[PDB]
């Protein structure tokens, strides 16, 4: 219990905001450490949702945060003979928000957009947006990569061929250690789904105020498939980044796509250039494989561990009856240049309807044994199915079958209490990394303080 | 030699009956003043009593209407009516068998993908929903039908939002027309009115969306849960036959939508007949449609076209009890899944009993398919129909009621048929009719005189 379930810190956004829906720690330039908070149905000064993004300093007492301001108006642009026009109506600014160095990078996955030329149109669909703020500098920026202007009719006589009107750009979202920004759009290319990845840097750069329709140079877009396989499965539902290869100056990407192959579901490890490396299959058609992935090494051997969360995993039990808890998947790197083999060890949730491994968080090393940890939620999950968040430590084995800790919700029912997580920073700065969980139903976000030993409460 | 009849002392005949059953009486005047009168019937006849003047009654039951059961006005239990004519204290046994002959009550509710792949499938279904109404009426006379319509949500990105006239007309850019697009929709409670139902399921036609997977699983959750619009009947077995040419939306697909909160599992449906919560809630789960189609007690049918055979029967066996059959022009395979399913439908004969008097008591004997004798036993279960069951019922009486005539009722539950037992209590004797009050004979006519006792 080195995670003090006594003295928690609570922050709080608007009611009905979904304040919580998800988050990471900021650290400004570059010392002090804050809370970005998501919240994809706050109103804007006209009472319709489009979303926003809080920036929380750390404070023991916790409470209300500032907005972190962004343009909530709608665009419209003519270039040449087209009127090119972007929605924000429902568009849920903070479904995602991630954090790399002085940036920070939050994104609505619905924000529509369409394109007039004459009586023709592109058709009014979910391209999805980001948008990234500098908070010390003020400086904005935007990256919309699947926006276009092909109308209606050229998609059609293609039989619907790379088809970005749907991506939903930054449903998911990664940053990687060199600044390479990677969006999920798992509507993309009609709902197969795509990545696409920009230097924050270069977006940054080449971003200008009034344009709407604008080509990244140093961009890249994953690749539209024939193969059936891929139709409907939702790849880049959700990202995370690693080593996979062996070669520290070239890194992976973890693409989850959670649909794939009839519902099947799948979790693909691919280079930069989207070319891939390994495939892991799902076990039970619906389970969502590959809802949430995590990286991280967790045997002490320096590589990088695969975590992949099946929410809806049915399992067996007396009198050949199936029963919903969820269950996480952990693949072990081997050394060499080998592939991943079958899972290491199976995680199955215990309560029904709990959604055991909705979400992953890397906790760094908890109790500084030598060996990193993780955190997995189960957002209904604990006898009231109120929520819980259970940590499990690491071992030269893998992971431990059993979890060290068990933090069960302070929320009212419906708070969604696990449906996000981040750890493995130090916000209190004691030595000690710690942990955040988002509770987006109650409009609220906990904070877990490590205390300086393997401590008790 | 002595018995409970003689110690007690008696002084008439009715007395000498409420001592026991086995009692009797001698009425005979040439019997001797040191003889008892009251004793057990060998005893009297021992005593040379004349049989003419012993008063012993007996306990039975006549059957009075013993229609046979019925094979293939209907008799399903047998006998139907009983008189039981008990002296006090007294016990008379006597039997009674059910037969489950008539037709069992079955519902069907039929789900119609009704998106824009569904046109070239269009016939088939509708063909499918009128093929339905006739196998199942012909195994089982009692039926009652309905039908109910889907798409998916009606929110981007799966509808087409865009240009204004594309929410009236979906087909609008096909330069066609096809009606606006709905997530689930109830047309037709479930009725006997088969040639109604016939009529709306050809007049429907097809809508359109953008995504090949379809809302189908919100239509089965709701038609499952939505008991008083559905109008599912307690007693009846359900069916839910589900037609689609594509394959499905999964919980957690909704969070493309922007929805994210989980299928509560509830009804939504309401007054006007759609689902009001399509845009606000997500899809079910495999698992919540296996908890409420177990509570509900209905069974699934896939009736799915052969491009997706193979992924309903895969998630058939994630949900047990589910059958899928083969979606085309042709209906035999479908029909199967309803013939066999009705052949599945197994009934129970629970006795219950209905205007029994205080006084009274009864026991059962069953003997099931089984052909095994369990006492105190009242209901068989596992019956087809055809199926035969037996009981024997002992009615046991306290003391003499003084309501004389009175009657109650051996019903099975679900059955209209009933066996009607009318009681009649005897505890008077034949010589007390020719009574003489104020006779000369019993102290200067102060003293009645019957049965060769004065009083
Ligand atoms: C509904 O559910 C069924 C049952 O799960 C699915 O059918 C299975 O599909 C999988 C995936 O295609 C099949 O697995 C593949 O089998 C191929 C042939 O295997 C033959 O030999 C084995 C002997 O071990 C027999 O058991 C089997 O019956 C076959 O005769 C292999 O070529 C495949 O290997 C390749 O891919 C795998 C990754 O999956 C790699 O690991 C390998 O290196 C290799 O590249 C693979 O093993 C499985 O056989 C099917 N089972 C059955 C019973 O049919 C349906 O696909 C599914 N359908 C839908 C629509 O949901
Ligand atoms: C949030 O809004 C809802 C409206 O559905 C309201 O009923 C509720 O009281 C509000 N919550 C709080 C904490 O005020
Ligand atoms: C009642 O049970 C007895 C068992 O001794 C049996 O002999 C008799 O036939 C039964 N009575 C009737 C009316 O069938
Ligand atoms: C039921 O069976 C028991 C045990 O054989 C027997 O004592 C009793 O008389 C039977 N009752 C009837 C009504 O047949
Ligand atoms: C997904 As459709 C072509 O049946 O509306
Ligand atoms: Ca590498
Ligand atoms: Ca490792
Ligand atoms: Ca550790
Ligand atoms: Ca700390
Ligand atoms: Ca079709
Ligand atoms: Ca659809
Ligand atoms: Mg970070
Ligand atoms: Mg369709």
């Amino acid at each position: 219990l080195n995670l003090d379930p006594v003295q928690l810190t609570f922050y709080a956004g608007p009611n009905g905001s979904q304040f919580g829906f998800s988050l990471d720690f900021h650290k400004d330039s570059h010392g002090r450490v804050a809370i970005v908070v998501g919240a994809p149905r706050t109103l804007g000064p006209s009472q319709e949702e489009t979303g926003g993004v809080f920036l929380c300093p750390w404070r023991a007492e916790g409470g209300q945060c500032p907005s972190l301001l962004f343009d909530l108006r709608d665009e419209t642009r003519n270039v040449g003979s087209q009127t090119l026009q972007t929605f924000k109506a429902r568009q849920g600014l903070g479904a995602s928000v991630v954090s790399w160095s002085d940036v920070i990078v939050a994104c609505a996955p619905w924000q529509h957009w369409n394109v007039l030329e004459k009586t023709e149109e592109a058709e009014k669909t979910p391209v999805g947006s980001c948008f990234l703020a500098q908070p010390e500098s003020g400086r904005r920026a935007e990256y919309s990569p699947c926006r276009g202007n092909t109308l209606s009719r050229i998609y059609v006589e293609n039989d619907f061929s790379w088809d970005k009107r749907y991506c939903e750009a930054g449903f998911s979202s990664v940053v990687t250690q060199a600044g390479e920004l990677v969006l999920g759009a798992p509507g993309g290319y009609y709902f197969l789904g795509l990545l696409a990845q920009a230097p924050v840097a270069d977006i940054f750069s080449s971003y200008r105020p009034g344009i709407l329709l604008w080509h990244v140079s140093s961009q890249s877009l994953s690749f539209d498939s024939s193969n059936p396989e891929y139709f409907d499965g939702y790849w880049g539902y959700s990202v995370a980044v690693g080593e996979f290869d062996g070669d520290l100056n070239t890194t992976e990407y973890v693409v989850g796509a959670p649909t794939w192959s009839w519902t099947l579901g799948a979790v693909e490890i691919l280079d930069s250039y989207y070319q891939r490396l390994h495939r892991l299959r799902g076990e039970q058609m619906a389970s969502y494989f590959g809802h949430s992935v995590a990286v991280t090494d967790v045997n002490g051997d320096g590589r990088h561990d695969l975590l992949v969360g099946a929410p809806l995993y049915m399992e067996s039990r007396a009198d050949r009856k199936l029963a919903e808890v969820g269950r996480v998947y952990l693949f072990l790197q081997p050394r060499g240049p080998h592939a991943l083999g079958a899972p290491s060890l199976l995680l199955t949730g215990t309560q029904l309807y709990g959604r055991f491994g909705s979400a992953i968080a890397p906790l760094g090393d908890l109790d500084r044994d030598g060996y990193n940890d993780i955190a997995v939620a189960a957002p209904y999950g604990g006898p009231s199915g109120r929520g819980q968040v259970l940590v499990f430590l690491g071992q030269s084995e893998g992971l431990r079958s059993r979890p060290s800790q068990v933090l069960d919700s302070p929320f009212p029912t419906g708070s969604a209490f696990g449906f996000s997580l981040r750890g493995a920073v130090d916000i209190d700065d004691n030595g000690y990394p710690d942990l955040i969980v988002g509770a987006y139903g109650a409009n609220q976000v906990a904070v877990y303080r490590a205390q300086p030993v393997v401590k008790a409460s | 030699g002595p018995n409970i009849c003689t110690t007690r002392g008696v002084s008439s005949c009715q007395q000498c009956l409420a001592v026991s059953p086995m009692c009797a009486w001698c009425s005979d005047e040439a019997l001797p003043l040191g003889s008892p009168r009251c004793d057990l019937k060998e005893n009297l006849l021992k005593d040379n009593c004349a049989p003419e003047s012993i008063e012993f009654p007996v306990s039975e039951a006549r059957v009075l209407e013993d229609r046979p059961l019925s094979d293939k006005q209907v008799t399903q239990v047998s006998p139907q009516r009983i008189a039981l004519r008990l002296r006090p204290d007294d016990s008379k046994n006597f039997s009674i068998q059910v037969r489950q002959v008539e037709d069992y009550p079955v519902d069907i509710y039929y789900l119609m993908d009704l998106s824009y792949s569904m046109k070239d499938d269009l016939w088939s279904i509708q063909n499918l929903g009128t093929k339905l109404a006739t196998q199942m009426r012909k195994l089982t006379s009692n039926l009652r039908i309905g039908f109910g319509a889907f798409v998916d949500k009606p929110v981007s990105p799966y509808m087409y939002i865009s240009p204004p006239e594309a929410l009236e007309n979906p087909c609008y850019d096909m330069k066609t027309t096809c009606l606006p697009m709905f997530g689930y929709k109830h047309v037709l409670t479930l009725t006997d009115q088969v040639t109604r139902f016939n009529e709306e399921v050809k007049k429907q036609s097809v809508s359109r969306n953008r995504d090949a997977p379809e809302g189908g699983f919100d239509a089965i959750m709701q038609a499952t849960v939505c008991d008083e619009k559905i109008g599912w009947r307690n007693d009846a077995s359900h069916l839910l036959v589900f037609t689609t040419d594509a394959k499905t939306h999964i919980a957690l697909d909704g969070r493309l939508a922007g929805i994210v909160q989980p299928n509560d599992g509830q009804c939504h449906v309401g007054s006007d007949n759609h689902y009001s919560a399509s845009t606000t809630m997500d899809y079910p789960s495999l698992g919540l449609m296996t908890e409420k189609l177990s509570q509900k007690n209905i069974n699934l049918i896939f009736a799915v076209t052969e491009n997706v055979v193979n992924l309903y029967q895969n998630y058939s066996e994630l949900i047990p009890g589910t059958t899928v059959g083969v979606l085309s022009m042709d209906s035999s395979n479908v029909l199967q899944l309803i013939v066999d399913a009705y052949g599945k439908i197994r009934s129970k004969v629970e006795l219950e009993v209905r205007d029994l008097p205080e006084e009274l008591s009864l026991s059962f004997n069953a003997t099931c398919l089984n052909n095994e004798v369990i006492p105190g036993l009242k209901s068989c279960m596992g019956l087809k129909i055809g199926d035969t069951v037996s009981f024997s019922i002992e009615a046991k009486v306290r003391g003499c009621p003084q309501e004389k005539e009175k009657s109650f009722t051996i019903k099975p539950v679900g059955f209209k048929d009933s066996l009607i037992v009318q009681v009649t209590f005897d505890c008077d004797c034949a010589c007390q009719a020719q009574a003489e009050p104020n006779s000369h004979r019993c102290n200067n006519g102060n003293g009645t005189f019957e049965c060769g006792v004065c009083r």
